[PDB]
């Protein structure tokens, strides 16, 4: 079991994830006849997905694989919790870890800690506005809906892509791949909001590498290399970009 | 997969029930403000 | 004859850079007597190593390939320039592009450029020291004496380590790769001196990739995989770090 | 590998006689402050 799991973990850090990655979304991006519905009803099984929560049930009105894996929700079935003074959580999955960002260290897993400066690609600034504040980190599964909400109303005002690897986020990595969070590919996101200044986070993974927003739409792929930063008015401006509380800002895909 | 959200020092209160492993579906509750 | 040049770049993008970085700092960190004086004997011809210059001209007198790598220069052969006017060139080889940042872009080569802030893994407040500044790129070929020298007096204020990728740094993926060197793992190292903030940057590359400061030691390897920042006061103050004109500063190492 | 300096706006000039493909050595002049 300790060395079975030691060779699932070599198994992390010899095969090409990123190859494997593009693999994927290139035939996750084809409209491929029965091919992407027999793909589709497989990973249904398989993953135990619930079409009956989709807007869409009939795996066969997806064109292609990563439509389905984005597939809009049942507008009935999330309801979005109406007193202005909560936060809804921002997507479908399982929390991985929450609590207090103890002086800048942030838990990955009990003994395994990583820096919000790490976090943020070496910006303190950023750093600074939440050093011995509060996080949640959320997993989304295979199985989930795989967009991403905004827990409270925002303004727009900084994003910035991080170029990084490509390992999986399966939760047997999380106990033992150090700075996984910090060092895999990753889009960051800085609203200003009535509770402060605040961070929405999306993660790449192997396979689900490709992310995008409402505001930008697909940030990557491609894969550039190099850290990009975009910036937003204080709102009320011109060019200003505004969020309210359970809108879309963003989705996790193939490729 | 992932999403991390950040939140400043005192501004927001986050739900007792909620801890690791905890089911997340989107609409419901996370924090709440500390006014 | 564009096929095989292109047949070059295609090895650029498929082979494991990384494995073979390892792979080969870990033989030249080997003790293994004959075989690595038979190594860096046929290093030294194919290359045209000029030993003369070096302390040590005995290709007997290194006992690892590494150590013959980084060897130490004769004092005599390397005269500082005296005018405490004149800024000194940091290290042997040959100039890539040298000139004016254009408006935060830098020249990779013709019809290539590069931004500071991709350069300086997204730092736009150090970007702002030097938009339309003046940058100088060397490359140090395998023949050349892998240390590298402070080009004036310079109190150490900050130094970024920056993870990226291991392209091979060579006069036809410069005028090919976009972004090489804002790729390319790198250690970026911002003076205080009396002509203002001084960048020097060490960026790896395919096999020699281990990179050293004389205030830090070796860098990496590990390559942890995120962003880490250190920082230093002003001058005059407990813990400045000062180096004179001159002085070695740090070098490069297989691995 | 390589080696790139970056110098602030306006308080160096390089050599003249520098250009692509220049031989380098240690302790030879690169630029010379302004006025």
């Amino acid at each position: 079991d300790p060395m079975l799991n030691s060779f699932k973990l070599s198994l992390q850090y010899i095969l090409p994830k990123l190859w494997l990655t593009r693999l994927a979304g290139w035939g996750a991006s084809k409209r491929a006849g029965w091919l992407t519905k027999l793909v589709i009803d497989l990973f249904v099984k398989y993953y135990k997905v619930d079409m009956k929560e989709a807007q869409k049930p009939d795996t066969a009105s997806y064109r292609t694989f990563n439509e389905f894996f984005v597939r809009p929700l049942r507008d009935e079935v999330r309801p979005i919790d109406t007193d202005p003074n909560v936060l809804v959580m921002p997507a479908d999955g399982v929390i991985s870890q929450l609590g207090k960002i103890e002086e800048d260290k942030i838990l990955q897993a009990k003994g395994h800690n990583y820096s919000l400066e790490a976090l943020l690609a070496g910006n303190y600034l950023m750093a600074d506005l939440f050093r011995n504040g509060t996080f949640v980190t959320t997993y989304l599964s295979p199985r989930d809906y795989h967009r991403v909400h905004m827990p409270c109303n925002g303004i727009l005002r900084e994003m910035i892509y991080v170029p990084g690897d490509l390992f999986s986020v399966n939760h047997l990595t999380a106990q033992n791949v150090p700075n996984l969070f910090a060092r895999n590919e990753r889009v960051i996101c800085l609203f200003d909001t009535e509770f402060g200044p605040m961070a929405q986070i999306l993660v790449g993974a192997t396979i689900v590498g490709s992310i995008e927003t409402v505001w930008a739409g697909t940030i990557t792929p491609p894969r550039e290399g190099i850290i990009k930063r975009w910036t937003w008015p204080a709102g009320e401006n011109d060019g200003s970009v505004a969020l309210l509380k359970g809108q879309e800002m963003g989705r996790f895909k193939l490729g | 997969x992932t999403v991390i959200n950040l939140f400043a020092p005192g501004k927001v209160n986050l739900v007792e029930q909620l801890e690791s492993l905890s089911v997340t579906k989107i609409g419901q509750p996370l924090a709440v403000s500390t006014e």
